[PDB]
């Protein structure tokens, strides 16, 4: 029950680490700071009708 | 109450002014004095959060020849408790008919804005009120007592639950036993 | 046992332990208006558990000298819960009703009551050729009392009990949907009245759909008891109610 | 087999509509001693609700699975009174009120025990306080029933050869250990409605069944030029627990450590009248 | 052409001929509460065309010296149609809103307005460490005016426009859902705000779901015309509204 | 299965050449509330660039994943005033300005908590300082809402049987633990625009929703001949976090711990004129 | 001889932990607080004849 995953590194320079949980409560686990998904559409494009950048904004 | 046992009996009489209140209480199972020391309040007092529905069962302990009808209503939280039967009827209620079956059950539904409520209830987490009113009145034949009594039973439904184990405040000591 | 009935509408429940069967109008259960019978064009509102619920009207006293009482609907419920608000704010309405009457007494009491719903119970004034206002026959949920003697005041309806204020024999009311409350074997009566009218919908402030009458055919009697009167209570619950034509609220 | 792989939720509401029939779930009879199983769906219209609440925290294991103080006591490193330089406590769970009430909600219990000891020291006030003393050491001794009991700090009985003991030095973590189920019977009994002699005479109550032993504590060899006082706290933590025959929680305040004696108490508090709700 | 939009809710319709696009909250359309997220047990009422309809609040005047206005919901609609009655008679509520603001002027006028909905717009009092009643920030549908100078009266909220009564830069309100009404190319703004809260339902008399603010960033200006002011009107329409916990009506 | 195996980069510039057409990416209309998505490639000639920068450090988890002080307090081992020998802090995150502002950038939060306690002691000045005292010990007690509250250092409530507690000795590592999501609602709320009573009266603001409990600290049994003062610092570290509805950062200085009250402040600093750039 | 089992978590949000026993006495093991079986019938329905909720309690 050991999880092996890559660790942060650079662009062109064994980049693996092992983790095991010792407690029965999920609140005792370490921070899951390895998620990098994001989507700014909710705040940048809240309009109803999709607008194309190339075409005029209105008409 | 000079006699402690009198606390368990709700008085009733014949020739009752029409549409009178039988009793009224606040729904704080863990804080109100009525439910404080019950078999349920004792359990809740060891916790901080609670949720789920409750059951109130009323049993008529009058004569076999006596008859009557009662209205029992539950009023969700509001700015004012009901003061008349017309106000009370608007909320959840059940019409109780006294007959061979001497017991009726009022199931209090779980209506709340939060998934849980504090045992040390406050204005934010208020729960409402429960009241009982005369529906038709009690009628008895000749040669019977002019008064009767009712008893109430409290318990939790199958969806009840508690959380956050705390230490109860009902018991304390000043010196080592 | 078939002598116990329970009725559940909305957030209210009615339980009876000594009841007769249930009478269902003319054999027709209440239902919503069909598409091929409607005339109004806009979508109808359908407040469900909000309007469809039991509403207990004020209770009355039954003495040895009582003659009877009547109520007119929906003017009786005109100021009751959200139902009254919906009536006030809408031009058209439509709904069936379930009527429950409670009356209990010991085994040593005797008496009989007739419970009947009379659709289109038009009434005539005490003095023939003199009009009456809309107050001698409906003033909210309060009950109006019949009279044993002939009415003489010109400002109110003819309350002769034996004529029932309709110029017909009181004993012939059995034709309408009805039930009896006999203290020997019954405490309550239940009637389910569907929507009856010549049009799919009508204004509930201008038209009285039907009238409820309670007449003691056998006068109450008892001996050597501390109970001096037998209260009577009436409960009503609209069914399958829908409205149309929203507007400013009728005063 | 280097590895060996080893969600209960409260009931859900179901949709209910209008009903009109002879069935009367609301009506019952408490005379049978049977608690009604009615649900809100049986007396009013309800929507469909999926409830994810769980009763995990209400299990007896979690309810009793908390360490609680059961005994305190003070002993001095040096003093004229021999009896004041060590402690001798007969083991019992009726000394502290909170744990006593928590345990007394059940008639019979069966569990393992986890004991933790917290020891602190302080230097007594006086006219001359300047001194230098290395770290102190303490010994905890357990004497099962019938074994020899020391009569002084430097008695021969402190050479335990079979009696378990712990030596602890100040500044480290509190001492800890485990104790199995050591009752002669099949389960511990919080209450005993009976006597000791066969002719119904002698001791009465749970005092007759308390034969767990004693605990002794002393300073190993510390003897300061000036008095130093130390305090020990004992904490019990039931594990792998099982309970039978629940009983109502106590209402009156405790007054004796080995008896149920009490004073009559009102059932609950009062209010202006039966209708007061404000 | 995409500059013309029509909106139809219930028995009311809104038509605009010079409008920008429509902003939809945080990209989430209003919807009814799901079964796996609900907590209350009883059936919810769902008045549909009765509560879900456009309701025009009182109109305001825009002068050269205006500073801005704000409204708090649903206290603004607390006394409007059947929506107010349903709020009064129920303990819990839930509904999304559609906000439409109208402002038209000739091609020779200049100005810019910021329309933004601020959820949980908690405000601080004029004198730090002194409470205010529930009247300096909401008294029905009437609009409350910001102030250019610092507020001094202790009985009302701090109306400093540049701080917006929240202790934050007024220019950073762009983060919330918003729209601009530029007289050059726009007359109206439309915002669709879903239900945002930390609980599935809440009381609509105790909690202000969100606040609507209108701030003129570019002050109105004109020359040599008979029009002295530019009225502004606000229209709101609840969407997917449902209630629960029927009781006596809150005074 | 003894093992179970478990690179996002910012956008890259693309080559752009001369253009002459009717398309006008540079022209838009802010009136729609829509932020333009134009890129430098759309308004000038650009080369092809591969960018390896990542936004890993900008995630909310990392932004809020730092321990910050939230409360300090001092208590003496011995003194005449009973209330001065222990601490009683109602839990809240509005006491320290930095963490308050960091948290207040979002309207709703949901996270686990990691609490660390730092305790230090110092001997009070006086005319006579010579004394010898062993290592001190401290107890940290947490009382959920509605539980009993101690009224003195040696009160009976310090015998916690259900309330969690920690006993710590000076010289070791700071105490640490985890706390789950303990809100009655579905998420913590930093702001609450509402009242407590149903008639819009009573408490106003986020003070109505603060029902987290209290924390108590004391010296276990230490009582020196001369006063000794100790200080405790509490550090909070959100974990497994989620946020909703971002709001602009605060501009005015804080003035109350349970209110949003403030004083008007200028938007920003000034300069000689609109053209000054030096 | 290592036991892998799930740890407590929420409804819609590697939830595994490993445990090993070091002592030869079962009394030294950690608390087994992961059991959630319950049956209230023993105290709620101690009657001999089964009673149906819908039907009348007596007769
Ligand atoms: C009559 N009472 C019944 C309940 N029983 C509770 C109880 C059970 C076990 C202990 N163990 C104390 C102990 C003994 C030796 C040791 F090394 C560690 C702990 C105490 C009380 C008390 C009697
Ligand atoms: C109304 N405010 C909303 C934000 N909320 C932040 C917050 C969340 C959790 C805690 N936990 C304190 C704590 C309690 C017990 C324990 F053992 C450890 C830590 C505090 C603040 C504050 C209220
Ligand atoms: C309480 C857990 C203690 C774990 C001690 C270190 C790991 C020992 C076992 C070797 C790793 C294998 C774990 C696994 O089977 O997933
Ligand atoms: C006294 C036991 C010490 C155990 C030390 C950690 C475990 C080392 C072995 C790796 C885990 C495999 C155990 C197993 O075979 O079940």
């Amino acid at each position: 029950g050991a999880q092996v995953s890559t660790q942060k590194t650079g662009a062109h320079e064994i980049i693996h680490y092992t983790n095991i949980n010792y407690y029965k409560d999920a609140a005792s686990n370490s921070a899951n700071r390895q998620d990098f998904t994001q989507d700014p559409s909710k705040f940048t494009e809240p309009v109803k009708d999709v607008m194309i950048k190339s075409l005029p904004a209105l008409n | 109450t000079t006699d402690q046992m009198e606390m368990f009996r709700i008085p009733v009489t014949i020739n009752a002014p029409l549409q009178q209140q039988v009793f009224g209480l606040r729904l704080q199972p863990g804080l109100d004095s009525v439910f404080k020391h019950t078999l349920l309040g004792e359990i809740l007092n060891y916790y901080a959060h609670w949720s789920g529905s409750m059951k109130l069962t009323f049993v008529f302990c009058g004569s076999a020849m006596a008859t009557g009808k009662f209205l029992i209503a539950y009023s969700p939280p509001g700015a004012n408790p009901p003061k008349t039967r017309k106000d009370a009827m608007l909320g959840t209620h059940i019409i109780w008919d006294i007959g061979l079956q001497s017991s009726c059950v009022l199931c209090v539904p779980w209506i709340s804005q939060t998934h849980y409520r504090l045992v040390q209830q406050d204005e934010y987490t208020s729960a409402g009120y429960v009241t009982c009113w005369y529906q038709t009145g009690m009628i008895v034949p000749p040669g019977t007592p002019n008064s009767s009594s009712i008893m109430c039973f409290a318990s939790a439904c199958n969806d009840f639950s508690v959380r956050m184990l705390r230490d109860t405040p009902f018991i304390s000591q000043d010196n080592k036993l | 046992s078939d002598r116990v009935r329970s009725i559940t509408l909305g957030n209210s429940t009615i339980t009876t332990q000594e009841c007769a069967n249930v009478v269902v109008g003319y054999g027709r259960w209440p239902t919503y208006l069909r598409d091929d019978e409607a005339t109004a064009e806009d979508q109808p509102t359908q407040p469900d558990v909000a309007t469809c619920r039991f509403y207990t009207l004020d209770s009355i006293k039954w003495e040895k000298g009582s003659v009877g009482w009547w109520w007119k609907f929906p003017e009786a419920l005109s100021d009751m819960g959200l139902f009254g608000q919906n009536m006030q704010y809408h031009y058209l309405g439509r709904a069936g009703y379930t009527i429950h009457v409670q009356c209990n007494a010991s085994k040593f009491h005797q008496g009989c009551l007739l419970v009947v719903c009379v659709p289109e119970a038009e009434m005539g004034g005490a003095v023939v050729g003199q009009a009456f206002s809309a107050t001698a026959m409906a003033n909210g949920d309060k009950a109006y009392e019949f009279t044993s003697a002939t009415q003489s005041d010109q400002t109110k309806v003819q309350t002769a009990i034996h004529n029932a204020g309709m110029g017909v024999g009181v004993g012939n009311l059995t034709i309408y949907p009805h039930q009896w409350i006999n203290l020997r074997t019954n405490n309550s009566a239940t009637i389910v009245m569907p929507y009856i009218n010549s049009v799919p919908m009508d204004n509930m402030f201008r038209h009285y759909n039907f009238t409820l009458m309670v007449i003691p055919f056998v006068k109450l009697d008892y001996a050597d008891t501390a109970s001096t009167y037998v209260p009577i209570t009436v409960t009503v619950a609209p069914m399958c109610a829908e409205y149309n034509g929203l507007r400013l609220a009728q005063a | 087999g280097d590895v060996e792989e080893a969600v209960v939720h409260v009931a859900d509401t179901m949709r209910s509509g209008p009903s009109n029939s002879a069935s009367v779930p609301a009506l019952t009879a408490v005379e049978t001693g049977h608690t009604s199983q009615v649900t809100p769906s049986d007396t009013m219209q309800t929507r469909h609700v999926k409830n994810y609440h769980s009763r995990s925290e209400s299990t007896v294991e979690n309810f009793l699975g908390r360490s609680a103080c059961v005994y305190m006591e003070e002993y001095k490193t040096t003093d004229n009174d021999v009896n004041k330089k060590f402690v001798a406590w007969p083991i019992n769970t009726k000394q502290m009120v909170q744990m006593r009430r928590k345990l007394e909600m059940f008639t019979y219990l069966r569990f393992d025990m986890e004991v933790t000891f917290v020891i602190t020291s302080r230097q007594d006030p006086g006219t001359t306080l300047a001194q230098d003393m290395p770290v102190l050491t303490h010994q905890i001794m357990y004497v099962p029933p019938g074994g020899p009991i020391p009569a002084k700090v430097d008695d021969y009985a402190w050479q335990t050869s079979t009696n378990p003991s712990i030596f602890w030095t100040e500044g480290n973590a509190p001492a800890r250990m485990s104790i199995p189920f050591i009752s002669i019977g099949n389960a511990y009994s919080n209450f005993y409605d009976g006597w000791s002699n066969f002719d119904q005479r002698g001791s009465y109550g749970y005092n007759t069944l308390n034969n767990l032993g004693h605990i002794y504590v002393r300073h190993v060899s510390g003897s300061s030029p000036h008095p130093i006082t130390s305090t020990i706290r004992v904490y019990f933590k039931p594990k792998h627990t099982r309970a039978w025959v629940p009983r109502p929680p106590r209402l009156c305040q405790y007054k004796k450590a080995f008896s149920v004696d009490f004073t009559p108490t009102p059932i609950t508090d009062t209010r202006k009248d039966i209708n007061t709700v404000t």
